[PDB]
């Protein structure tokens, strides 16, 4: 199934607070898989 | 294939940008910000951030910042202010980082300008005094491009 | 003018993908941060 998760894109609609969220769990995932 | 995130920071106008694309995408007029390399034989992902000259304080810009693990600090050869300004961001980055011994190098871009302000042997000295190596690169040539990045890439990995 | 938002990478994007689009973001969020 699953190993570490990775996050969905918050949408084109973003706000710049919930890319940053996504910014930060995105880099944690592709280091967690490395 | 190990990940690095590399950080370019100087006044404005130093060739931060110029650094960046000749490195990326390898070309100079007057987005990617990674590359695949191969340092010392082995091979090296790259991400770079490349900043703004003009300051501008925010709590997410010192979060970006923080997450670069090396620091290019550019000043161009013809602009002493520039020169003088490298203090500015080394302390800058020691505080983002909250360590004394950060991974950086000294880059003194524009070196095709024959008309230079800032010598070879000042900026030497100060990178002396740093403990950190000096490379001299052109942004319009490639001269150095790849040295002060692969440069940065050894500094790191002296940690 | 003006920063480009690098568009979301898509729910199948490839690790690489991924990659190349987390720098983006990275220098993005650094450029749009106010
Ligand atoms: N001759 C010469 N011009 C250069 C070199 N590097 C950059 N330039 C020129 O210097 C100017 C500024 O370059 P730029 O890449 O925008 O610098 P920057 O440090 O990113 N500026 P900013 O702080 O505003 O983001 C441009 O005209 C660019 O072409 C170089 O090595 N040689
Ligand atoms: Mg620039």
């Amino acid at each position: 199934g699953g190993g570490p998760r990775r996050p969905r894109x918050p949408g084109d609609n973003a706000s710049i607070k919930q890319l940053h969220a996504y910014w930060q769990r995105l880099y944690a995932y592709l280091a967690a898989v490395a | 294939m190990t990940e690095y995130k590399l950080v370019v920071v100087g006044a404005v106008g130093v060739g931060k940008s110029a650094l960046t694309i000749q490195l990326i995408q390898n070309h100079f007029v007057d987005d990617s910000y990674r590359k695949q390399v191969v340092i010392d034989g082995e091979t090296c992902l790259l991400d770079i951030l490349d900043t703004a000259g003009q300051e501008e304080y925010s709590a997410m810009r010192d979060q970006y910042m923080r997450t670069g693990e090396g620091f290019l600090c550019v000043f161009a050869i013809n602009n002493t202010k520039s020169f003088e300004d490298i203090h500015h961001y080394r302390e800058q980055i020691k505080r983002v980082k909250d360590s004394e011994d950060v991974p950086m190098v000294l880059v003194g871009n524009k070196c095709d300008l024959p008309s230079r302000t800032v010598d070879t042997k000042q900026a030497q000295d100060l990178a002396r005094s740093y403990g950190i190596p000096f490379i001299e690169t052109s942004a319009k040539t490639r001269q150095g491009v790849d040295d002060a990045f692969y440069t940065l890439v050894r500094e790191i990995r002296k940690h | 003018s003006g920063p480009r938002r690098p568009r979301x990478p898509g729910d199948q994007a490839s690790l690489e993908e991924l990659h190349e689009y987390w720098a983006r973001l990275w220098n993005y969020l650094y450029r749009v941060a106010h």
